[PDB]
């Protein structure tokens, strides 16, 4: 789709060498030696890793290298570290089209000590209840792989209404985390014996329970 | 010590003109370099918008030349972005950045590589109006204890549009903090939570305030989270 | 005739880069040159084919005002029979030069905090310049056998580079504004007089 082909994802292992390709045309990557590579970590600005095909800005580790061959440019990351897991974009001048960007490549480091999710379930605060609202907050942290299922219960009965769950994202420890919210009235919260947040990960389940009492 | 900072409204009604300004400090735009704008829609890639230098010359993205204007105010040391006839497709994080090359007359100048970036401001294109956040304490409870570590946090509820940033104790509490991605509720408003795992023995003696910031409105909320009594 | 407009050359707000030096012939006017060669606010005043005190009893057809900005180290090269990257690739004076070279320090005008990248010079040229020639081309210089095809790359350099004029630069590295007066006579009657 984007002006420059970039593989959607690349998977390297810790300490090994991973290479990301960027394929353009003769009017861009083949035409000129102005190919740039950026690193982007979740939530922060892009960072310049390689400019002018092979040059490296100061401070960028010499683990990162770039080269070009025909209509294809590539960035190579040797000695894969934990904080190399990020998004990577190639760039090039395309004459008439000026600066064009590749779609981007996701890089994940394969080391995977598996981790079960740590689940904390917060009852509605007394402040929110006095505002005549009630929200149950289920926070799911420190789990690898980043796939998890959330289910709510009133007493022992299932609840699927008023539930909003965020897609799992990774923390500052390279492990994943996610959140789920159950919106209630003040009356529903006090009507019931208890409410539960049931979190399923790798076939096994961790259930936390809060009670108005 | 070159630094770049974006400013402008976080909300723009559709078909109207987006306006952003980038203030530059530590280096006069008149001294050299090309200054550009790059945007990124949520969950998508980077799109270069255009570049400019102190004379006013500009190069634009061809898929945007009919709607983009880039200006420069050298006496006040800033350059601006106007983007007219906006749609939802223009909802993005907008960065201002400085080119690698200081010489202005190099080939492909302003369309090569970008060296210093701003933190980036987000613009949401929507007809709904801004709503400040309601902050509530996720008080540390007996249930939250996991040994010598307890969990507490803040619940930032019912705001629009993105984003809300959260810090703890003015930046004196950083390790063990996770501010979760916001969820979009049926109301069209967003909500998020920020949690921090702290020692259990210190709950009645250490002070914990989450610093919520919602720049779409001009709101800062400092909420003291106290042990549940 | 009234004053020669030498003021608008010496007192211009923007000076040109040496590679693209500016020129302005002066004609049909009179000027007192003591106001310059007794100024002492010019760090450099050197005349080659004429006494500066004889300009008042001398008339000429034309006077050329060439102005540019070079580095303090290179004011030496703005003279007849000089070599170096300025005299070879940017501004060349004839051996049979008749005029005056005037220079002064502009660190307080043309040096900027992170470097002033507007002031450029030519670092690569295949042939040395001829007297009073100006090359403003931006052609990718071939530094090897492999052609460049209009593309910058290995042994293919952009021929212009910048003085990174910073106010903390050493004095030999600081910017100096230059005005080169060239006095000319031919069969056209003399109109610019001292
Ligand atoms: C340059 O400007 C100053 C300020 O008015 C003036 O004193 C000086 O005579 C001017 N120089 C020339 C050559 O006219």
């Amino acid at each position: 789709q984007s002006a420059l082909t970039q593989p959607p994802s690349a998977s390297g292992s810790p300490g090994q060498s991973v290479t990301i390709s960027c394929t353009g045309t003769s009017s861009d990557v083949g035409g000129y030696n102005y190919v740039s590579w950026y690193q982007q970590h979740p939530g922060k600005a892009p960072k310049l890793m390689i400019y002018e095909v092979s040059k490296r800005p100061s401070g960028v580790p010499d683990r990162f290298s770039g080269s070009k061959s025909g209509n294809t440019a590539s960035l190579t990351v040797s000695g894969l570290q934990a904080e190399d897991e990020a998004d990577y974009y190639c760039s090039s001048y395309a004459g008439s089209n000026n600066l064009v960007f590749g779609g981007g490549t996701k890089l994940t480091v394969l080391g995977q000590p598996k981790a079960a999710p740590s689940v904390t379930l917060f009852p509605p605060s007394s402040e929110e209840l006095q505002a005549n609202k009630a929200t149950l907050v289920c926070l799911i942290s420190d789990f690898y792989p980043g796939a998890v299922t959330v289910a709510w219960k009133a007493d022992s009965s299932p609840v699927k209404a008023g539930v909003e769950t965020t897609t799992p994202s990774k923390q500052s420890n390279n492990k994943y985390a996610a959140s789920s919210y159950l919106s209630l009235t003040p009356e529903q919260w006090k009507s019931h014996r208890s409410y539960s947040c049931q979190v399923t990960h790798e076939g096994s389940t961790v259930e936390k329970t809060v009670a108005p009492t | 010590q070159v630094q770049l900072q974006e400013s402008g409204p976080g909300l723009v009604k559709p078909s109207e003109t987006l306006s952003l300004t980038c203030t530059v400090s530590g280096y006069s735009i008149s001294s050299g370099y090309y200054w550009g704008w790059i945007r990124q829609p949520p969950g998508k890639g980077l799109e270069w918008i255009g570049s400019i230098y102190h004379s006013g010359s500009t190069y634009y993205n061809p898929s945007l030349k009919t709607r983009v204007t880039i200006s420069v105010d050298t006496s006040k040391n800033q350059f601006s972005l106007k983007l007219s006839s906006v749609t939802a497709a223009d909802t993005a994080v907008y960065y201002c950045a400085r080119a690698v090359v200081g010489i202005v007359v190099v080939p492909a100048a302003g369309r090569r590589a970008f060296d210093i970036w701003g933190q980036g401001t987000m613009v949401t294109v929507s007809s709904a109006s801004t709503k400040g956040p309601s902050v509530f304490p996720l008080a540390p409870s007996s249930k939250s204890t996991s040994g010598g570590t307890a969990a507490l946090g803040c619940l930032v509820k019912d705001y629009f549009p993105e984003p809300v940033t959260v810090s703890w104790n003015s930046g004196a509490l950083t390790s063990g903090v996770h501010t979760f991605p916001a969820v979009l509720q049926s109301s069209g408003l967003y909500s998020l939570s920020s949690v921090v795992t702290v020692p259990s023995s210190s709950l009645g003696t250490q002070t914990y305030i989450c610093n919520v910031n919602h720049k779409p409105s001009n709101t800062k909320v400092d909420k003291k989270v106290e042990p549940k009594s | 005739k009234n004053l020669c407009p030498f003021g608008e050359v010496f007192n211009a707000t923007r000076f040109a880069s040496v590679y693209a030096w500016n020129r302005k012939r002066i004609s049909n006017c009179v000027y007192d040159y003591s106001v310059l060669y007794n100024s002492a606010s010019f760090s450099t005043f050197k005349c080659y084919g004429v006494s500066p005190t004889k300009l008042k009893d001398l008339c000429f057809t034309y006077v050329y005002a060439d102005s540019f900005v070079i580095r303090g180290d290179e004011v030496r090269q703005i003279a007849p029979g000089q070599t170096g990257k300025i005299a070879d690739y940017n501004y060349k004076l004839p051996d049979d030069f008749t005029g005056c070279v005037i220079a002064w320090n502009s660190n307080n005008l043309d040096s900027k905090v992170g470097g002033n990248y507007n002031y450029l010079y030519r670092l690569f040229r295949k042939s040395n310049l001829k007297p009073f020639e100006r090359d403003t081309s931006t052609e990718i210089y071939q530094a090897g056998s492999t052609p460049c095809n209009g593309v910058e790359g290995f042994n293919c350099y952009f021929p212009l580079q910048s003085y990174g004029f910073q106010p903390t630069n050493g004095v030999g590295y600081q910017p100096y504004r230059v005005v080169v007066l060239t006095f000319e006579l031919l069969d056209a009657p003399p109109t610019v007089c001292g």
